[PDB]
């Protein structure tokens, strides 16, 4: 149940609440008050997902699906049937996640490490938080919200989407895709970069990071370095969901109308507004 | 039809992927082991892989992995539970012994070459051209502990000459002496350089480098990690 | 507070790095470009130098005949007028051919023609560039890896205006090169195969688009969190294992209890990002071709 170098690490200490209650492991994981909090939350909102299935009449996870209260019900709290469940499911759901992140800061406090990982973490539950909670109480119904379910939930970005027109045109929607892809080009780079250097030709030596600086450097004229990419890739990632909460915060809240209009701002600026010829008159 | 035969494909594919992937990650820390370091009894459904050898360059050898692993030093710790899954308590002084946010690998005694074969990282005056172009130099200011005490004061940057990075602060201490600090680890302020890891009575205990123009992995590794360590075992001294 | 690590305290510099030379020939090779200190903050300063030879202008030619080439149709349709192109720059758009030309170069300029030229000049400019990451390796006696992963991006471009445009029967499949205009045929391509939500290798694109965010947030955090045992030193802790590769993989241990070694990760984020096109690729060649509506597939499957 333990690596060869592992035991020196597993010293007492370094928990955030309840001393040394829960200051422990099973099997290869750490526990700690917040280990607990977690299989709770967790544990309790399976359960209530199985509960909303048989009142669904279905055991299938391909159909299975908790939907929110009905714009009827606004803000306020709905039946269990009828919306309720989705709300308590969401309250374990986001009590799940909190609990996560804290209890990888006790991990962190044990290994003297630094706390970046728990700290990108909280950018996700951030994301959701802005789906099921802010947007939602912004425009008033838990009902804007999306629903729990496999092929229910992609329904609810098709329709909310195009509730828009071409969703395309959300300006922080392009921003935010723009990040995405320069991740995917960059971890691709980065891990293709070390590899080619650590798996050097047939009975070469290893490479060294010299040989990695100057493979970029002749193909496109710079190389952002072993510790600049690494802080590239958390960035671009951070940066991409940024932008994704923040194209869905402002959607249907400062801006309700299509988002293909909106460039008319642009185009109506008076320098060129009447100028004849062009695409636009 | 094609796209349900594309479709299965992929499916069978990506788990020989994922069984390759997961292998190839058992190279470092396999097999697994009880808390007494004997062979564990369970080590799950993926073995091992087979042995790869990696050409170390500048004749420094080879590796090969995965092998005999051993932590080629003694660990301070006694059991605090008649059952497996509880912390390991520190016999000693974690901080000295080397334990928990303290620990240090037994890496080779021999110190990074770059790509050419000499030193990675040198102190900045053997480094011929490189001096501090940006940001506040720290050379010539104090250096605080997490007590608010002044322990120091830096006397040069070791630099990283091939990435070009400033890698540690060299410090002065009371006896004249010298210690190295991670860069990482220390705030380099308008008119001090303060480090919260540790308490000025701290510094002294700093490993410290025989030669004084190279680090080597080793001595890194215990540098490193004894003020790593000092974030929990200092605590009782450190203030704010 | 602490320190951590996203930006440097102290920029430190020294001599231009010329770099290792191996079989590279240095006759193709550029004096080194100036050193930006904004840079210097978040990575490296130093510029150039760049390595040019043959097939590298080739490219760079090549692919300014590609963007020239728009541009001049561009301005047509700016009608020369400055203040319009400006205005409409990102309207404008060179279709391919319309349906009628089929698969002919016969079609033309004001008709595809032009989206023909185009084509072939950035079709010479991508392949030259492939074969230039597979060389620049060679030189340095690097394994090919970057040239591979860089083919699956390449497959998914190469499906898109040439592999499925040829199978379908015509160069109107393909895409056209505007801003705002190749968006249209994203939503379109969509609708008209009965919403790609339902192509499972679409869906499976997404997985793949989602966890090169997910595992390049989680690798990125690690490292810096574990640099203070200077851990972004990648290759060397991979031929001598150090607190900064222990720590790291004990991290993850503990919170899911799997984890990977410190040049495993780097094949997990090779793959997972690889993938993303790989599966894009398949899903968009059997679309139009192999499956006319994803829904109604979905419905039997066969
Ligand atoms: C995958 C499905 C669709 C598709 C869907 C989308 C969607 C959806 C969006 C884009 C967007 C973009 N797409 Mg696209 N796109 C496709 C295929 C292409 C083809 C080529 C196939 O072979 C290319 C080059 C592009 C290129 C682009 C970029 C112009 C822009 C994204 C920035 C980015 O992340 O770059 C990664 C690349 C780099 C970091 C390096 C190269 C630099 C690029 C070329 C810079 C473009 C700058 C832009 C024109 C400048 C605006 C500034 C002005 C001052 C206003 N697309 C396919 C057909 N594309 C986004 C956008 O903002 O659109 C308006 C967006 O929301
Ligand atoms: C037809 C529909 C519209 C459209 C409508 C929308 C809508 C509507 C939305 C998006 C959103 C997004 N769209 Mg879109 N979009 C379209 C077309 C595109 C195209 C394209 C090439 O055409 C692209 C690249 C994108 C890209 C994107 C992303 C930038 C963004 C979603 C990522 C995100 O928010 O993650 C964030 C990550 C999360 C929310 C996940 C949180 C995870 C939590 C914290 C943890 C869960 C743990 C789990 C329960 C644990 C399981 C444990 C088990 C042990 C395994 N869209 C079309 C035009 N798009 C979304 C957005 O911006 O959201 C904020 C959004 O709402
Ligand atoms: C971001 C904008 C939209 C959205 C748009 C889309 C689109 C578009 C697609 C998906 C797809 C998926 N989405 Mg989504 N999705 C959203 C929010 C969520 C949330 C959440 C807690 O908010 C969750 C758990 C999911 C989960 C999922 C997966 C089931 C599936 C993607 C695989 C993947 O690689 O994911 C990235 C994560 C990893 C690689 C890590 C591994 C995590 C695993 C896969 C989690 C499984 C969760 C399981 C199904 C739910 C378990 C709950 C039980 C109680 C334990 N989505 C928001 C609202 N999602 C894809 C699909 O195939 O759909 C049918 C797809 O095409
Ligand atoms: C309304 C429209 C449809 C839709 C239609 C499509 C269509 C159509 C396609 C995708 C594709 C994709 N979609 Mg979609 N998609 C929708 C909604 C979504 C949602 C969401 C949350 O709603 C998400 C997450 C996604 C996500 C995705 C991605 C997984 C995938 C593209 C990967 C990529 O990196 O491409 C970008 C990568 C490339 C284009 C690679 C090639 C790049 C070449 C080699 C480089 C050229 C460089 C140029 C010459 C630059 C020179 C250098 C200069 C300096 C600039 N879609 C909606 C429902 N989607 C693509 C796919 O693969 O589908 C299966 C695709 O064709
Ligand atoms: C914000 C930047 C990016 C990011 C980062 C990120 N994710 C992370 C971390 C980080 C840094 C972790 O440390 C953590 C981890 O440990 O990963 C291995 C994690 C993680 N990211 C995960 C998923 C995830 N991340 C995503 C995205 C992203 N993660 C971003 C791209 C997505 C997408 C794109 O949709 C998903 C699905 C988890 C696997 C894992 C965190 C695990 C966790 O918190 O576990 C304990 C909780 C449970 C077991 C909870 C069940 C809770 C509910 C009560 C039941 C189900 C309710 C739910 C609403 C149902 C949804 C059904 C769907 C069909 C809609
Ligand atoms: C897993 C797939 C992912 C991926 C991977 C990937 N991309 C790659 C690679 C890989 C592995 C490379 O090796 C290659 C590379 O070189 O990277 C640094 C590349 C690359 N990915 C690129 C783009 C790219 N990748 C994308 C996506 C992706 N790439 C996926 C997310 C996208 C999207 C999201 O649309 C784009 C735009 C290119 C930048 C680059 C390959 C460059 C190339 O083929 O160039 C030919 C040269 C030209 C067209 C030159 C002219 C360019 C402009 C038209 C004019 C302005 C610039 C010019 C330099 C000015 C000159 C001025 C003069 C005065 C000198
Ligand atoms: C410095 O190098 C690095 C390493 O190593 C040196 C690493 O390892 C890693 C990270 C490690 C990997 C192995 C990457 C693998 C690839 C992925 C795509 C990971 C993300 C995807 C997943 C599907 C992970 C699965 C997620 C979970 C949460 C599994 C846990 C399973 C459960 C059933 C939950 C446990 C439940 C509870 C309640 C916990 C407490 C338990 C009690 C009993 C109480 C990185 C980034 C790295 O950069
Ligand atoms: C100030 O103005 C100047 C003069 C400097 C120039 C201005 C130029 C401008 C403003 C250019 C703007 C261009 C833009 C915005 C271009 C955008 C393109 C986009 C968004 C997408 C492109 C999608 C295209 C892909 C899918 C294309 C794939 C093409 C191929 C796989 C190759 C096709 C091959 C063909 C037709 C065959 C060629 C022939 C033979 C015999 C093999
Ligand atoms: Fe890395």
């Amino acid at each position: 149940a333990l690596l060869s170098f592992e035991r020196k690490y597993r010293v007492p200490g370094g928990t955030l609440v309840g001393g040394n209650l829960f200051d422990f492991w099973v099997g290869p994981f750490y526990v700690g008050f917040f280990g607990v909090a977690t299989f709770f939350f967790a544990a309790l909102g399976i359960i209530l997902i199985a509960w909303s299935a048989v009142l669904q009449g279905t055991w299938n996870p391909q159909l299975i699906s908790v939907y929110p209260p009905a714009l009827e019900y606004g803000l306020g709290g709905a039946p269990l049937a009828k919306g309720g469940l989705w709300q308590i499911i969401t309250i374990c759901a986001t009590g799940a996640f909190v609990s996560w992140a804290l209890r990888e800061v006790e991990i962190c406090r044990k290994l003297g490490i630094g706390y970046h990982i728990p700290f990108a973490f909280a950018f996700a539950i951030l994301a959701y938080l802005t789906l099921v909670l802010f947007r939602p109480v912004m425009m008033g119904a838990w009902g804007y919200a999306f629903p729990y379910g496999i092929w229910t939930h992609l329904d609810w970005v098709s329709n909310t989407g195009y509730t828009y027109g071409n969703f395309h045109y959300n300006p922080a929607h392009m921003i935010a895709i723009s990040f995405f892809f320069t991740n995917a080009l960059a971890l691709a780079l980065h891990g293709a970069l070390v590899l080619s250097a650590a798996n050097p030709e047939k009975g070469k030596e290893m490479r060294t990071p010299d040989h990695e600086d100057t493979f970029f450097r002749d193909l496109v004229g710079y190389s952002i370095g072993t510790l600049g990419i690494h802080r590239l890739g958390l960035l671009l990632s951070l940066s991409a969901v940024f932008f994704s909460a923040l194209c869905m915060i402002i959607t249907g809240t400062i801006w309700f109308d299509q988002w293909v209009d909106w460039w008319q701002w642009w185009v109506k600026l008076p320098w060129w507004a009447n100028i004849p010829g062009g695409i636009n008159g | 039809d094609l796209a349900s035969l594309a479709i299965y494909s992929f499916w069978i594919f990506l788990a020989g992927l994922i069984y390759y992937l997961q292998t190839e990650n058992m190279r470092e820390g396999y097999p697994l082991e009880n808390e007494d370091g004997t062979p564990a009894a369970n080590q799950g459904p993926f073995p091992l892989p087979k042995p790869k050898t990696f050409i170390l360059p500048h004749g420094r050898g080879t590796l090969t992995v995965p092998g005999p692993e051993s932590e080629d030093r003694p660990i301070a710790l006694a059991r605090t539970a008649v059952s497996e899954g509880f912390p390991h308590a520190p016999t000693g002084d974690p901080m000295k012994d080397g334990v928990g946010p303290a620990s240090w690998v037994a890496r080779r005694d021999l110190p990074e070459l770059d790509g050419h074969g000499h030193n990675k990282i040198k102190p900045m005056k053997a480094a011929a051209g490189f001096h501090v172009s940006a940001g506040k130099n720290p050379i010539g200011l104090p250096v605080r502990g997490c007590d608010l005490e002044i322990a120091g004061k830096v006397v040069d940057i070791w630099v990283d000459i091939p990435e070009q990075m400033a890698r540690f602060l060299e410090v002065e201490l009371k006896d004249g002496s010298t210690r190295l600090l991670p860069m990482q680890m220390v705030k380099v302020q308008s008119n001090r350089v303060h480090v919260n890891a540790l308490s000025s009575d701290l510094f002294a205990g700093i490993p410290t480098i025989k030669s004084p123009t190279e680090v080597t992995l080793l001595e890194e590794d215990k540098i490193c990690g004894y003020v790593a360590g000092g974030l929990m075992y200092a605590a009782p001294k450190r203030k704010s | 507070a602490e320190y951590q690590n996203i930006f440097s305290q102290v920029q430190v510099r020294g001599p231009a790095d010329l770099g290792m030379d191996e079989d590279v020939n240095l006759a193709n090779r550029s004096g080194v470009g100036p050193f930006s200190t904004l840079l210097g903050w978040f990575g490296n300063a130093q510029l150039g130098p760049i390595y040019l030879g043959s097939l590298g202008v080739l490219s760079l030619f090549s692919g300014l005949m590609w963007f020239f080439t728009i541009g001049i149709w561009f301005w047509y349709q700016a009608g020369w007028n400055p203040a319009v192109f400006l205005r409409d720059l990102f309207f404008f758009s060179l279709e391919p051919p319309a349906p009628e030309y089929g698969l002919s170069f016969a079609a033309p300029l004001k008709e595809g023609g032009l989206w023909l030229i185009a084509s072939f000049f950035m079709f010479v400019a991508v392949w030259s560039w492939w074969g230039r990451t597979y060389l620049r390796a060679q030189a340095l006696g690097m394994g090919k890896h970057t040239a591979w992963a860089f083919l699956s991006a390449i497959w998914l471009w190469m499906v898109l205006g040439f592999i499925r445009p040829i199978l379908m029967g015509s160069w109107s499949e393909a895409v056209p090169y505007g801003i705002f205009s190749h968006l249209d045929w994203t939503n379109n391509f969509s609708l008209v195969h009965g919403n790609l939500f339902y192509n499972p290798f679409h869906g499976l694109s997404i997985a793949f688009l989602y966890g090169s965010a997910l595992l390049f947030a989680m690798h990125g955090a690690t490292i810096l969190a574990v640099s203070r045992f200077g851990g972004e030193r990648e290759l060397e802790q991979i031929a001598d294992r150090g607190t900064a590769a222990e720590r790291a993989a004990l991290f993850w241990r503990w919170t899911m209890g799997f984890n990977a070694t410190m040049e495993g990760i780097h094949r997990w984020a090779i793959w997972m990002a690889v993938l993303v096109t790989l599966t894009g690729g398949i899903g968009i060649l059997l679309s139009g071709t192999v499956v006319d509506n994803w829904y109604v597939w979905g419905q039997n499957h066969g």
